[PDB]
């Protein structure tokens, strides 16, 4: 019964390993999810520069 | 004509495209080795022995390429079978031609064994359907918590896009 | 724009150095690309956001407009060399000096 | 290398310039950080007592400014073709960018400056050169998606870096050639992950710190100088030389772990032939590691008898023995690690 | 039982091994019956041992 | 269950009991590593190996604390990975479909004869 | 199990205490007695503790490892008489025995690989540290580079099996079956080098000679059996492809057994002739392994168990003439019946165990191996008769020329035989005849 329990645990670990390999392959195929296989491109600096350029329109004067 | 591959047609279908493909791979390898040859070891002076060393290092590779392709086509068309031992015969022939450039009989066979091994492994790749250098199906661009790793001092302005 | 590997305090200065956001003919195009790169990320933004990429490159890169200008100027010279157009009618009515 | 506080200033500004390089969101601020790193790595790698260090700094200057201007020219060319920093379909300007990065890093078509400069340095500027100065180019190589340049560089790195270290009996050129082979394992990891590269680079850096500290404290620059090195107990000399077997990739010690994670991730990414090409060409690296280990694995030697006291630093060798323990007993910490996943 | 389950494969493999050892003992006892027929019927082993063989 | 549902494979039912060495292995291994590192330092300086036991005590305490802290961070990392896998399985029900389990009796494949 | 592993882990601090050389072998024989007690094993894995478990093949191999290492500390008294580094020798032996126990009680393929290639570094250390030859560098480099060159692509094969299956356990990998040439070559050729082939043997006769006595015990006693254990674990899921490619290895192994048996008739060293003698018997083991029968697998396990004792016992016999006559040359070793007559009992009792002998476990392993190979093909009856005739043609030559004839003139005075050596060659032969009693233990691992 100890070998039966260890075989059941190792078999379930094998199925979860195969399923996470499939999930990681489908995630790297499409680059969909935000955890792995995702390059975070941010426009924070573009919005900061646009806000600064909008702020310096008020500063234009004499 | 010059953009023809080796495996766009089956074995024994066309000769000239296979000759051009294998010979252009041999020319690329010979030029890539000869550029590192004549500047580093046994550096020649003058226009004539530099081109002589380029021919001496490129043309024998062309001869190995066309000899392997010609005896591969001969072994394929001599019978009805298309199997790996035709590539073994072609690798033995290319090793034997390389030996002649060496001028050593031992060098030619010793080379033919390894070239036949490379030929039967490449024909195994063709038959089974896998690639030597495939594209990676998984490419980890980063680890976990890749959104929470933004340690920046600048405050984010509100975005112009929503998910609604 | 390139995604940096590390997001430290030292990217705060380098990031704003070059950008069409300061007044420009079509920085409002680039913003419509850049927020798209916030939506899909950098790698899905190369595929799912290809229509907004080509408009910004067309605007500031000026590729097809200059290619069309060179197609209109080389065809006129080809018509001149082939004998179809000659004399004082080689060049058309010029624009006014303050037209553009 | 701490004879002056100005060198500590150059160290922190080269750290700042490298961090500016690896965090730049554009292809021109990365060049800005590269020039900051170059400015702060010219006075290190230069000294008055050593004659070869000045011409080695000249070689470093010409190699880096040749590579940085080609990197700038190709980045401006990419920006002239498509005005974003990325590229939809990869073309020849990315190839020029990657070749200019490979001249900076020291891949084997462009590696010939690396041991020729290493033949006349000290063991601390070498520690800065093969560890920190590989941060700035390799972290930019991960932004490009061309495969055949990385393939040619990995293959040429693991054959040329392993064969070329056999003739060298100087320890600096041998460590440079060993770092060229360990460079190719990092670029082979870069095609499949950006985290397994960090694993291999961090533990390769760790092995570089613990192995170059053996040659810096005791001032060893030759293979024959290792045989004349006097250790009071020969068991300690035998134990301290296990870092070569550790860095060569042997299973009971650490250093098998990052190579093994590269093997695990490459086989899962269906790349088998390049892995076999690297591992048939990593046995030569263990061969010139075991040629160093001739001087400690035997238990008695025909020593020179004029020196009978072992002279060493205190703080540096105190830092050395912590890292030597984790270089050979560090595989017990695999249960605590969670950064592989 | 199903292909994904390894609990059934261990139990059915163990009863297959047990049935193999039992059937081996069936063949062994049936051979020993023929050997005892050959020893007990020493001149006339040709006729009597034929149903056992 | 007669179905090979992908969502129940990653969902923790709670029937898995952790072992005796699972919560306590990393602090005692890092404590033994710290004690051995102090012994290695004392051996390299030709000191007695148990001379200066305050260094051994400090190295063992640093190892126990670092092992407990990074083991807790490791458990949080694995919990977040499991949540990521469950969320991506839940978000894409077409790419990962429940698959009917098949008895050996339905399949007929390849005995390899040894003979 | 964890009792034996923690026993050796707490026997590690015995090395650092001075004058503690003989207590370690006492505690090693005590833990061998305890391992004789824990024998509740069947064909499946039992005493499952985390990743460590044991079946009958693993039980016999761990018991052989413990007996060979316990006799390995008994054989090396030359390390104790000199001030050669006893603490390092004891630490290397305990670490190597712990790695062998860990790679034999491994539940999975990967931990078996990891401790399997961890085991070659203490063997490297013994060969380059405690040998008595200038060519120890040629000895260890051949061994390490042969095994490493053929075992590195086995790691790619191991993770290809992991990516196709999911698991690392032996039982779950027994269910699957692969039809690939290169996976078969990767997962086989490392063990095909680790047990001696004809073509790939070179590391063996050039690493047995230049090693110490302890390197000879650990190489011919348990590290020609790592490859046998590995093939017994790998062949179960590569049956279709090994049935395609097994005739090449079986023919090469049988002709190489005949040829290496012809080599030993032209050998002038005692320690080299037993080194080539390990090639001939493991050729029969390799030829019986690939037929995949019940009898071939059982007789292969029995012959590896019965060969790891007898080859090591022969290597102790060549050491006690090398310590006294000063050389391993066969011309010098002549007429030792008149020098050591009481040793000649153990020479013939351990040389007869190398061939077919009446009470030994080697005959019960050789009978069950020739059954499978004659069952495999009728053409093998020509070359099994030649191999098993040439085996005692060469094995009687070593006892005959070393232990009979006129005495070698010009030999200086040496010491007589000792009770430790008689005890050392007692425990290499009485296990060979006490294990035919309860032989269903050491044969039926299936
Ligand atoms: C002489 C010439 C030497 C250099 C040749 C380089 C050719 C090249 O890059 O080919 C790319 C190719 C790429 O292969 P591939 O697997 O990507 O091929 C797929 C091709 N398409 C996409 C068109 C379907 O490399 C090879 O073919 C390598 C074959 C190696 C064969 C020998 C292996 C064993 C060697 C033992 C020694
Ligand atoms: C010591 C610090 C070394 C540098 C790693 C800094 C860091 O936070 O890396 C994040 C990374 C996580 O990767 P990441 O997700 O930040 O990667 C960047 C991803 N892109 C390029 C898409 C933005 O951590 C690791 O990879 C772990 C490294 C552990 C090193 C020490 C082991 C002990
Ligand atoms: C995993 C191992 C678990 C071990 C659990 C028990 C450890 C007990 C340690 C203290 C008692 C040791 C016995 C003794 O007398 O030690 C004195 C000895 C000798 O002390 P010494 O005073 O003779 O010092 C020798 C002299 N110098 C310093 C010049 C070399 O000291 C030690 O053994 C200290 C080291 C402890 C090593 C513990 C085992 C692990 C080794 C792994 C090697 C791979
Ligand atoms: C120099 C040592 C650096 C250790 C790693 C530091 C963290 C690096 C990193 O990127 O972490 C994030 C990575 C991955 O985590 P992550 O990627 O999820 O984290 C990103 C998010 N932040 C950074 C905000 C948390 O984690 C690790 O690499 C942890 C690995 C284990 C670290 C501890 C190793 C040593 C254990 C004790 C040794 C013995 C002590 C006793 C003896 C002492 C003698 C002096
Ligand atoms: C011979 C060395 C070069 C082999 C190159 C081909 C390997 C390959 O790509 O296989 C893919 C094939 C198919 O792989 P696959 O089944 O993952 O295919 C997936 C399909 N693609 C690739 C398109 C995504 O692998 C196998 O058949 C299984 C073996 C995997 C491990 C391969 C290791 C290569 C080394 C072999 C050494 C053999 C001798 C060892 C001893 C002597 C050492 C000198
Ligand atoms: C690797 C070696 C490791 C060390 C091994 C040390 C010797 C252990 C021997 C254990 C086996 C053994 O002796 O079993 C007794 C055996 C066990 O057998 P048994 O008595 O259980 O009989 C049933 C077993 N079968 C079916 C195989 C017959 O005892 C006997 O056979 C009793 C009579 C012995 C014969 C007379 C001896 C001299 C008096
Ligand atoms: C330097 C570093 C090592 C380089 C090793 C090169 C090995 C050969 C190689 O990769 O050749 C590349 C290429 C042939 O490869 P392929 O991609 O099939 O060509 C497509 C053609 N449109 O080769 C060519 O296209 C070469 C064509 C001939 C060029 C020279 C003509 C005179
Ligand atoms: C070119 C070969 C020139 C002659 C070399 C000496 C004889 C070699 C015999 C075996 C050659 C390989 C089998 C024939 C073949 O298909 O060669 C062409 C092949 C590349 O062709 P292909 O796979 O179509 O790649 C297209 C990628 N764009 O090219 C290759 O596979 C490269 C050649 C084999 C590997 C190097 C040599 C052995 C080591
Ligand atoms: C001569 C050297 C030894 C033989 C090398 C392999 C070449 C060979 O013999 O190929 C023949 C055969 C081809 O396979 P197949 O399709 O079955 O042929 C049936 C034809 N009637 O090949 C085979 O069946 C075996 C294929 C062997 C594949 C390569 C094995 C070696 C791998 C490591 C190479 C580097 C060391
Ligand atoms: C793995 C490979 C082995 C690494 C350790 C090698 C130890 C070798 C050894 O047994 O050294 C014995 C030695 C005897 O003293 P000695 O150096 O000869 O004294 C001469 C004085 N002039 O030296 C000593 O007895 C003192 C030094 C003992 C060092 C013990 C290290 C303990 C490490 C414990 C944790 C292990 C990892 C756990 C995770
Ligand atoms: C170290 C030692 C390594 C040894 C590796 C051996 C690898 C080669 C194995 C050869 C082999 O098994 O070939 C079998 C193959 C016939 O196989 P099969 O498919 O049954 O025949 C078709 C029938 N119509 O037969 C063939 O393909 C014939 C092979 C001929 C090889 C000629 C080599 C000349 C040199």
């Amino acid at each position: 019964e100890k070998s039966l329990h260890y075989l059941y645990e190792e078999n379930e670990k094998a199925q979860i390993r195969l399923l996470e390999d499939e999930v990681r392959r489908k995630m790297s195929e499409r680059n969909d999810y935000q955890a792995y296989y995702y390059r975070p491109s941010v426009a924070k600096y573009h919005r900061i520069s646009k806000e600064a350029a909008d702020e310096l329109e008020a500063l234009r004067g004499d | 004509l010059l953009r023809s591959k080796y495996y766009d047609h089956p074995d024994g279908e066309d000769a000239f495209g296979k000759i051009v493909a294998t010979n252009k791979y041999a020319v690329s390898a010979g030029v890539a080795w000869s550029m590192f040859d004549v500047l580093t070891l046994s550096k020649p002076q003058g226009y004539l022995p530099t081109l002589g060393r380029f021919a001496y290092n490129t043309g024998p590779l062309m001869g190995m390429a066309t000899a392997f392709t010609l005896t591969t086509l001969v072994a394929t068309n001599a019978r009805g079978k298309d199997d790996k031992i035709n590539y073994l015969i072609g690798g033995f022939a290319a090793g034997g031609v390389f030996g002649a450039w060496k001028h050593n009989h031992v060098a030619g066979l010793c080379a033919g064994l390894f070239l036949g091994i490379a030929g039967v492994i490449k024909k195994m790749s063709i038959e089974q359907g896998w690639e030597f250098f495939p594209n990676t199906p998984i490419k980890q661009y980063g680890g976990l918590n890749i959104a929470g790793n933004d340690w920046t001092i600048m405050a984010d302005p509100p975005k112009n896009w929503t998910t609604e | 724009s390139l995604t940096p590997f590390l997001r430290l305090p030292l990217t705060d200065l380098t990031g704003c150095l070059i950008n069409h956001q300061t007044y420009d003919k079509c920085g409002k195009f680039e913003m419509k690309m850049m927020e798209c790169f916030e939506a899909y990320g950098l790698e899905r933004g190369k595929r799912e956001c290809a229509d907004l990429i080509s408009d910004f490159q067309e605007c500031v890169g000026m590729q097809k407009q200059l290619m069309r200008f060179h197609a209109m100027r080389n065809e006129r010279y080809k018509q001149w060399l082939k004998g179809e157009r000659k004399g004082q009618e080689f060049f058309a009515d010029p624009p006014r000096v303050d037209a553009y | 290398m701490f004879n002056n506080s100005s060198k500590i200033l150059f160290i922190t500004i080269m750290i700042i310039g490298t961090l500016i390089t690896v965090t730049s969101n554009s292809w021109l601020g990365a060049w800005m950080g590269l020039e900051i790193n170059l400015l702060s790595f010219i006075p290190l790698l230069s000294d008055n007592n050593n004659l070869m260090s000045t011409e080695a700094s000249l070689k470093y200057f010409l190699t880096q400014v040749l590579a940085s201007t080609v990197l700038l020219f190709s980045s401006i060319l990419l920006m002239l073709k498509n005005n974003m920093n990325n590229e939809i379909n990869e073309s020849f300007t990315s190839m020029i960018i990657m070749s200019a990065l490979l001249l900076k890093s020291g891949a084997a078509p462009f590696h010939f400056w690396f041991p020729n400069m290493m033949e006349g340095l000290t063991w601390m500027n070498a520690l800065m050169l093969m560890t920190w100065q590989k941060i700035a180019p390799l972290m930019l190589i991960s932004y490009l998606n061309i495969k055949y340049l990385l393939l040619i560089s990995v293959i040429l790195s693991v054959i040329i870096g392993a064969i070329g270290g056999l003739n060298q009996t100087s320890l600096r050129k041998l460590m440079a050639f060993s770092s060229i082979n360990h460079l190719g394992w990092m670029l082979s990891s870069l095609m499949i992950s950006e985290s397994i590269w960090l694993i291999y680079f961090f533990f390769y850096s760790f092995l570089s710190f613990v192995l170059t500290f053996m040659f810096n404290i005791f001032k060893l620059f030759h293979l024959n100088q290792l045989f004349s090195w006097f250790v009071n107990s020969k068991i300690l000399k035998f134990t301290l030389f296990m870092n070569f077997l550790s860095l060569g990739g042997l299973p009971p010690f650490l250093g098998f772990l990052p190579k093994w994670l590269v093997i695990q991730q490459l086989t899962l990414c269906n790349q088998y032939f390049m892995l076999t090409l690297m591992m048939m060409s990593t046995l030569i690296t263990l061969f010139f590691y075991l040629r160093i280990c001739y001087s400690a694995f035997m238990m008695n030697y025909f020593e020179n008898n004029w020196i009978m006291k072992m002279n060493m630093n205190s703080i540096n060798y105190n830092m050395y023995m912590i890292m030597t323990f984790f270089s050979i007993f560090g595989l017990f910490l695999i249960s605590l690690f969670y950064f592989m996943f | 039982c199903y292909t994904d389950d390894a609990v059934c494969r261990f139990e059915a493999d163990q009863q297959f091994r047990r049935d193999r050892m039992v059937d081996n003992e069936i063949v062994n006892i049936l051979r020993q019956r023929f050997e005892d027929c050959t020893l007990y019927e020493a001149p006339d082993h040709m006729v009597k041992c034929r149903p056992l063989m | 269950s007669a179905v090979n549902d992908p969502l129940e494979l990653l969902t923790n039912k709670g029937t898995h009991e952790p072992s005796f060495l699972s919560p306590i292995w990393n602090p005692i291994a890092c404590g033994v590593a710290g004690v051995g590192a102090a012994i290695f330092i004392n051996w390299g300086f030709r000191k007695p190996v148990f001379s200066g036991i305050q260094k051994h005590i400090a190295f063992g305490a640093i190892g126990v604390g670092a092992g407990a802290y990074f083991d807790q961070k490791r458990n949080e990392y694995l919990a977040k990975r499991d949540a990521v896998l469950r969320h991506y399985i839940e978000l894409h029900p077409d790419d990962f479909p429940v698959k009917e389990r098949k008895t050996y009796g339905q399949v007929l494949e390849s005995w390899v004869p040894v003979r | 199990m964890l009792k034996i592993i923690f026993f050796l882990l707490f026997l590690i601090p015995f090395c650092f205490i001075n004058n503690m050389y003989w207590m370690v072998q006492i505690m090693m024989f005590f833990i061998s007695f305890i391992f004789l007690l824990m024998n509740n094993f069947m064909n499946y894995w039992s005493e499952i503790s985390y990743f460590l478990g044991c079946d009958m093949l693993s039980y016999g191999l761990i018991l052989l490892s413990l007996w060979i290492c316990s006799l390995m500390l008994l054989a090396s008294e030359m390390i104790n008489k000199h001030n050669n580094y006893k603490n390092l020798f004891l630490l290397n032996i305990i670490i190597l025995l712990l790695l062998l126990i860990l790679t034999f009680s491994s539940m999975s393929l990967f931990m078996f690989y990891l401790f399997f290639e961890s085991s070659l570094i203490p063997t490297l250390f013994l060969i380059l540290g405690w040998g008595y030859q200038p060519e120890r560098l040629q000895a260890g480099l051949y061994l390490l580079f042969y095994t490493l060159l053929v075992s590195l692509p086995m790691l790619i094969g191991i993770f290809y099996v992991m990516n196709k299956i999911g698991s690392m356990n032996f039982y779950l990998m027994n269910n699957f079956m692969f039809n690939y040439d290169l996976l078969y070559f990767c997962l086989l050729c490392a063990f095909l080098v680790k047990m001696p082939m004809f073509l790939v043997h070179l590391w063996l006769p050039k690493a047995h000679v230049e090693a110490p006595v302890s390197g000879s015990m650990i190489l011919a006693g348990i590290m020609l059996k790592l490859g046998g254990y590995g093939m017994l674990r790998v062949i179960s899921f590569l049956q279709l492809m090994n049935l395609k490619y097994s005739f090449v290895w079986i023919s090469i192994s049988l002709v190489g057994g005949v040829l290496v048996s012809l080599v030993c008739l032209r050998q002038t060293d005692l320690k080299a002739l037993i080194a080539y003698s390990s090639v001939a018997h493991m050729g029969i083991v390799l030829s019986g392994l690939l037929t995949m029968t019940y009898w071939g697998l059982c007789g292969s396990y029995t012959l590896m168990i019965a060969h790891g004792l007898c080859s090591s016992g022969l290597f102790c016999l060549a050491n006690v003439s090398y310590e006294r006559l000063g050389s391993r040359s066969m011309l010098i070793n002549k007429g030792l019946l008149n020098f050591m007559p009481s040793m000649t009992l153990w020479w013939f009792l351990l040389s007869s165990a190398n061939m077919a002998a009446p009470p030994t476990l080697n005959l019960l392993g050789e009978i069950s191996l020739l059954n499978s190979i004659v069952s495999w093909s009728w053409i093998s009856m020509i070359l099994l008769s030649f191999l098993s005739f040439f085996s005692a043609a060469y094995t009687l030559y070593l006892y005959s020329f070393s232990q009979h004839g006129k005495l070698f003139s010009g030999v200086y005075s040496f010491s007589s035989g000792k009770i430790r050596e008689y005890l050392l060659m007692l425990l290499h032969w009485l296990p060979l005849n006490l294990l035919i009693l309860k032989s269903e233990s050491f044969m039926l691992w299936l």
